C-alpha cells in the first residue's frame, strides 16, 4: 500500500496530475527450485 | 533486472495507461495510493515483469524482493509518500 | 552531501532530500541507565527492536489563520503499537526519542515553523482568579495523538513568552529552505525510571510565527505530518495492565 | 559460532576561562568562496560569526572580570520567602515550607527547571509597633508525618526527635542550614503530571502540577510561656541558596503572576514583552 | 536433596517439598535459533524479562468421573500478559517451555494421574462416515486457557491408545509420592520460525488413570493447577494486531 | 564500566553397536542398602534394573544381529500408494500424489512426526484382464501450479519443461527417483493447525490438519495415440522409502482407519487393544 | 533514468540479523534448463 504522507503541493500554472511509474525486481539472495511449464500459453492446432 | 509492473490494471485503462500510478492533490489527509501483493507468480501487477514470468516455470520460490518508484511529475512539484510493507496475518490495511 | 539524508531505526527508515541538518539536544545521545545511576532492583526488559522504531502520527493542515499546537511525550505511543503494550504492562520507563517534522511546499508558497522541544511543559489556566481557579482538562494537559491547539501561542500557554524559547532544543521549517526538522533528545528528568502514564517528559510544539501565503491558483491544503520514534527505551515493574 | 547479533561520546567541550575573551587584529578580504557573514538560523543553531572577521580590529588584552555571574554568586543572596503571623491572645502559627510565594526569588527560580542546592534559613521576627520586646520563642521543624502542634502547650513542643530553636526578640537573629531534603535527585519547580493513577477530571483538576517530591514539612512557631502573653508578631524568614548546581534553562516569566502553586495567567490582558513605540522606522 | 525444588524464572518462582524429578524432553535444552538454521532476513526482538516468567492458569476440580483434559501450547498464552502482545503484533515465533502441574491430596486419598507433552496432537473427529463426513469446532481444536475434556481418554480423542503414549516426555502424579510433575520442551518444529496463532506445537495432556477415591469425612475438592512458563522466546515480523 | 547485565548441553549420547549386548557373570548380594529391584516409575524414567543384578547369570558372547532393525532397512520396501483407473472410449487419467490412501505403507509411517527421504516409485500397467497388449503410454508430472491436461490430445502433452516417461504395456515396469521436494525441512504427518488466518467455523471445518508443505502435485497418465483405442487399463504405483530420517515417535494406531487426510474413527465402536479373556487369574 | 537497476540491499534499509544461506542457486542455469525434451514435430504417414 502507497499512502500520502503529507500531499502534493504545486505552485500556479502547472499541472495538477502527475504519475508514478512503478518497477519490480529481486535481491542478490533469490532463487527458485522446481522447473515446471507455465500456464501463460494455449494452442489448439499445430500452427500451419 | 528492473521492469515494469502493471499496478493500474483495472477495466478502464486499456493499452499503455496502464503501468503508471496516478497522484494529484488531495483535499483530506491520510489517504491511500495505490495497493498490491507480493508473489511473483499470481494473477496481478507482477505478472508483467521478468521476475514474474520466470517465477512462472519454476515452482518454490525464495529471497528477497525490491519495488523501485520513479516519478514523473514536474520540476516545481513537491510532496512525500509513504511507501509500507505488512507481512500476512491480515487484511489491507485501512489507515495509515 | 548535507541536504540528503536517511535515518533508519528499526524496521524503518526516513528519506530526505531538502534537509538542513540534525540537532542533539544538549549535546548527547540517549543511552540506557548505568548500574551507578539505577535505584530499582529487578531486570528491566530491552525490546530494542519491536519498540525502537518510526510511528507516524495523523496529519495537521495548515492554514492561514492557525495559532499552532502541542503533543506530549510519551503520552501519544502509550495506546500504538508494542511500545504501548510495554508502557503500560511496566510500571517503570526510560527511553530517548528521535523527532521529524515533514512540511512541504512548493516555490511559491512562503512561512516558516518553529519546531521546538519543551522539557516540563505545564500548561497553565487562563483565569483571572486568586482563589476557586479555572485548571486544564485532562484532553488538555495529555492530549494523546490529535495533540491540542494553543489559544495564546505568543506565551506558550504558560505565561512564558515565544521570544525567549530558542533557548530550548529547535529548528526552523523555513518553505524557501528546507521541508523538515529533526531532534534528537535524551532522557531528561530528575529520577533515573518513572511512570509513563502519569508524567510526560516534554512536549513537541509545531508554530507557525510567519504565516502561510500563496498566490491565486496554488495548492491550497499543505499538511504537517509528525514522525517520532522511542530510542534506547527500557521498561521495569511488571504487573497487570494499566492505561 | 552462536547467534551472532546477540553479540553486537558528546559534542561539548568545558574550558576553564578566568577573564573575557580578547581579541586579535584584523585586516582586510578580497577574495570569493570563503564567507562568514552568511548563516543559516534554520540548522538551531546560533550564528558564529566574529567581529574579527566582520570588520577590521585591533589587538585588545581584555581583563574583565566573569566571576560575578556565575550561577553560585547569582543565587547566593538571600531574600524574603515567607511571613509567618502570629497573633497571641490560638496562640501559635504553622507555615507550609513553600517558596514560591514572593515573587522577587521565584522568577530567578524559574530561569531552570531542576536545582539542586543547599539553603541558610534567617528569622527576622518583630512585633507589630517595630520589635524588640525580651520575649522568649520556639521555632520547630514538622517533618512530613511527623504530628503538628494543636495548642500553645501541648505536648509537641517536647521536641525530643526534630530540630528546635530557641531565641529571644532581643537577640540576633537565628540562622541555621539546611541540606538537601528531596527523596529525587533535583527540586524540579515543573512538573508536567499528576502524583497518583485514576481517572483525572475536565473540570477542576487541582492535582495538575502537583510534585510531592518538593513538600518538604511545616514551620510552627510559639511563645514559651505559661499565660498567654498580648502581644501580635510576624516572623520574616530569609533563605539564602549556597552550594548550587542548576540544570536545563528555560525563558524568564513575562507575564504578572497570580497563584502560588499553578503558572496561571489571564488571557483577556496580555502584556506585551516589549513597551510600544510610534512606528517602526523611528528607533526614540 | 532431591525432594525439595525451586524453580525462578523471571520474576516469578514455584517451591515444592515433595516433588520427583525433573524431565528435559528429549534430552534438550530451549536455545535460540542459530544463523545456519535461520530463513528471515529481519532482526529479531528478545524480551527475555517480560515473556519468560510463570503464567498460572486456572484451576480444574478432579472428581470421581473424569474422563480427563487437554490444552494447545502456544495458544493459552496468547491472550495473557507481554507474551501475548508479542504473540499478536509479531508474524513469526519461536520458544520453549517449562510446565508444571500442582495437585496436592492427603494421606488418606488415592489416585493418580498421566502428564504428558505430545507434539503435534491432532484432534480426531467422532463419526462412522466415510464422506460428509465430522470435523472438531474450532473451540475444541484450539481450546484456550479454559481447556477440554476428553470424550474417549482411552485412544486420546485421536485412534492412538493410551497405553503406548509413554514414549512421550511425560511423568505421573501419584497421590502417595509426589504431588507435582515439571516437564520442560524444546521447540520441535519442522519450520524454524512459524506462526503463533494457526499452529500451536504440542498439547500438555493430565489424565487421571486410576480414579480418585477417599474414605468418607475427607477433603472432597481436589483442584489441579497448571503453571506453565516460556522459555527462550523470540518473535519477528512486526505488523498490525492480529489475534 | 556500562550497564553490567547486558553482559550476561544434554544428556543423550550415541554409541556406535555392532550387535546385541552380551551377559557378565553374577554372583549373590547379602547386604543392606543398595537396591536395584526398586523403581520409581513417577520419575518419567524406565527401569535400569539390568538381569545381573536379580539372578545369578553367566558368560554369554552374544553375536545376534542389530542391523535389520533399523529405520533404513525397516522403510526401504515398496509398497502400493495408490491405483489409477484409466478407461479410454475422457481418454486421461490424473491422480494426486498422496500416499495416505492405502494402509499397509500409511501405518508404517504414523509411528513418527517428521520425516525426511527420498523415494523411488514404479509403475505396474496391466489391463483388466492381466495385461501383456502392445500398447504406449505416457507418464506426466504435473507439479503444483502448472496446468493439468484437460484433453486426450491437449497440448499439455509436449512436456517440454516437466519430467515425463514413455513406456510401452509390454516392457518392464517403469522406474525412477524422487527427491525430497517439500518446502519445509521435514514432511510431517500431523499438522496442528491452519493454514490460512480467518475466523475458522464451528460445524465443519475442512481445512483443519491441511498441511500444504506436503501436497506434491499431480500424476497424469494417457495412451499415446490420435484414435481412441479401447482398452481398460490400471497403473499401480509402489514407492519405496530410501535416504529415511525420522524424528519424534508417537504411538501406532490401533483404531480401524476412516478418511486418507484426516484421523477420524468412530466413537460408538472402538476396538479394545487387547482381545478379551475369561478371568484375570489364568493365562490361556 | 540513469539506465541501471537500484542497488539498495536489505542490510541497509532495515536491521537484519546473520543468516547462513544453503540454498541451490544450480537448476537455474541455462544447461539444466534446457536440457529437457519436448515436442517439436509431427510427422504424419499414410499408407495405401
Ligand atoms: C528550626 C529550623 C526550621 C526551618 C528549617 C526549614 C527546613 C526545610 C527547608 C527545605 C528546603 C527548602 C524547601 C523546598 C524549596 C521549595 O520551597 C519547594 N521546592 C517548593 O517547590
Ligand atoms: C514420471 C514420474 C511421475 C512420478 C513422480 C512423483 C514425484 C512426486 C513425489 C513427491 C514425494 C512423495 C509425495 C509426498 C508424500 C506424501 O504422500 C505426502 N507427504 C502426503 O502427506
Amino acid at each position: 500500500t502507497l499512502w500520502y504522507q503529507t500531499n502534493y503541493v504545486v505552485p500556479p500554472e502547472t499541472p495538477g496530475e502527475a504519475y508514478i511509474i512503478a518497477m519490480g525486481a529481486a535481491q542478490d539472495n533469490f532463487t527458485l527450485k522446481i522447473c515446471k511449464d507455465t500456464d501463460e500459453v494455449t494452442q489448439q492446432a499445430v500452427l500451419q | 533486472v528492473e521492469t515494469i509492473l502493471e499496478v493500474n490494471n483495472t477495466t478502464e485503462a486499456t493499452g499503455l495507461t496502464r503501468l503508471l500510478i496516478p497522484v494529484s492533490s488531495q483535499n483530506k489527509a491520510d489517504e491511500l495510493c495505490a495497493a498490491f501483493m507480493v508473489d511473483p507468480g499470481r494473477i496481478g501487477p507482477w505478472q508483467s515483469t521478468l521476475v514474474g514470468q520466470i517465477c512462472r516455470y519454476y515452482t518454490q520460490w525464495s529471497g528477497s524482493l525490491k519495488v523501485t518508484f520513479m516519478f514523473t511529475g514536474s520540476f516545481m512539484a513537491t510532496g512525500k509518500m509513504l511507501v509500507a510493507y505488512s507481512p500476512p496475518g491480515s487484511a489491507q490495511p485501512a489507515n495509515r | 552531501s548535507d541536504r540528503v539524508a536517511q535515518l533508519t531505526v528499526g524496521n524503518s527508515s526516513i528519506t530526505t532530500q531538502e534537509a538542513a541538518n540534525i540537532v542533539l539536544a544538549y549535546g548527547e545521545w540517549p543511552e540506557y541507565c548505568p548500574d551507578t545511576d539505577a535505584t530499582a532492583v529487578d531486570k528491566p526488559t530491552r525490546p530494542d527492536v519491536s519498540v525502537n522504531r518510526f510511528y507516524t502520527l495523523d496529519s495537521k493542515m495548515w492554514q492561514e489563520n492557525s495559532t499552532g499546537w502541542y503533543w506530549k511525550f510519551p503520552d501519544v505511543l502509550n495506546k500504538t503499537g508494542v511500545f504501548g503494550q510495554n508502557a503500560q504492562f511496566h510500571y517503570l520507563y526510560r527511553s530517548g526519542f528521535c523527532l521529524h517534522v515533514q512540511c512541504n511546499a512548493s516555490k511559491f508558497h512562503q512561512g516558516a515553523l518553529l519546531v521546538a522541544v519543551i522539557p516540563e511543559f505545564v500548561i497553565a489556566g487562563r483565569g483571572s482568579n486568586t482563589k476557586e481557579a479555572p485548571h486544564p482538562g485532562f484532553t488538555t494537559t495529555f492530549p494523546g495523538t490529535t495533540g491540542a491547539t494553543f489559544y495564546d501561542p505568543y506565551v506558550l500557554d504558560s505565561g512564558v513568552p515565544l521570544s525567549q524559547a530558542l533557548i530550548y532544543p529547535h529548528q526552523w521549517i523555513n518553505l524557501r529552505t528546507n521541508n523538515c526538522a529533526t531532534v534528537i533528545v535524551p532522557y531528561i528528568n530528575a529520577v533515573p525510571f518513572d511512570s509513563a502514564i502519569n508524567h510526560s517528559n516534554f512536549g513537541l510544539i509545531v508554530i507557525p510565527v510567519s504565516p502561510l501565503k500563496y498566490s491565486s491558483g496554488a495548492t491550497t491544503a499543505i499538511p504537517i505530518t509528525i514522525t517520532i520514534a522511542p530510542l534506547n527505551s527500557e521498561f521495569g515493574g511488571l504487573r497487570q495492565a494499566v492505561s | 559460532d552462536p547467534v551472532e547479533d546477540i553479540i553486537h561520546r558528546a559534542i561539548s567541550s568545558a574550558t576553564n576561562v578566568e577573564s573575557a575573551a580578547n581579541t586579535t587584529p584584523s585586516s582586510h578580504r578580497l577574495e570569493t568562496g570563503r564567507v562568514p557573514a552568511l548563516q543559516a538560523a534554520e540548522t538551531g543553531a546560533t550564528s558564529n560569526a566574529t567581529d574579527e572577521n566582520m570588520i577590521e580590529t585591533r589587538c585588545v588584552v581584555n581583563r574583565n572580570g566573569v566571576l560575578e555571574t556565575t550561577i553560585n554568586h547569582f543565587f547566593s543572596r538571600s531574600g524574603l520567602v515567607g511571613v509567618v503571623n502570629l497573633t497571641d491572645g490560638t496562640g501559635y502559627a504553622t507555615w507550609d515550607i513553600d517558596i514560591m510565594g514572593f515573587v522577587q526569588l521565584r522568577r530567578k527560580c524559574e530561569m531552570f527547571t531542576y536545582m539542586r542546592f543547599n539553603a541558610e534559613f534567617t528569622f527576622v521576627t518583630t512585633t507589630e509597633n517595630g520589635g524588640a520586646r525580651p520575649y522568649m520563642l520556639q521555632y520547630m521543624y514538622v517533618p512530613p508525618g511527623a504530628p503538628k502542634p494543636t495548642g500553645r502547650d501541648a505536648f509537641q513542643w517536647q521536641t525530643a526527635t526534630n530540630p528546635s530553636v530557641f531565641v529571644k526578640l532581643t537577640d540576633p537573629p537565628a540562622q541555621v542550614s539546611v541540606p538537601f531534603m528531596s527523596p529525587a535527585s533535583a527540586y524540579q519547580w515543573f512538573y508536567d503530571g499528576y502524583p497518583t493513577f485514576g481517572q483525572h477530571p475536565e473540570t477542576s483538576n487541582t492535582t495538575y502540577g502537583l510534585c510531592p517530591n518538593n513538600m518538604m514539612g511545616t514551620f510552627a512557631v510559639r511563645v514559651v510561656s505559661r499565660e498567654a502573653s498580648q502581644l501580635k508578631l510576624q516572623t520574616r524568614v530569609y533563605m539564602k541558596l549556597k552550594h548550587v548546581r542548576a540544570w536545563v534553562p528555560r525563558p524568564i516569566r513575562s507575564q504578572p503572576y497570580l497563584l502560588k502553586n499553578f503558572p496561571n495567567y489571564d488571557s483577556s490582558k496580555i502584556t506585551n514583552s516589549a513597551r510600544d513605540r510610534s512606528s517602526i522606522k523611528q528607533a526614540n
